[PDB]
């Protein structure tokens, strides 16, 4: 039970590595929807020399 | 950009 | 026309 309580600890303290990885890549997400917002920038900016 | 060339 | 589109393209 303490070969199995070492191996469960490290699987649950790597799946918590993982769960806080995910949220600083889930703040990555909320940069990707800028480089949208960004890519919107070339359409409003090609929409300037349209009606300019 | 093609409604700049097709608007122009 | 043209700079102001090339500072905006910029």
């Amino acid at each position: 039970a303490k070969q199995e309580s070492t191996e469960y600890r490290r699987q649950v303290q790597s799946l918590t590595c993982e769960v806080d990885a995910l949220k600083g890549t889930n703040e990555s997400l909320e940069r990707q929807m800028r480089e949208m917002e960004e890519n919107f920038a070339v359409e409003a900016a090609n929409y300037q020399d349209t009606i300019g | 950009r093609l409604q700049d060339e097709i608007q122009n | 026309a043209n700079r102001n589109n090339d500072a905006l393209r910029q």
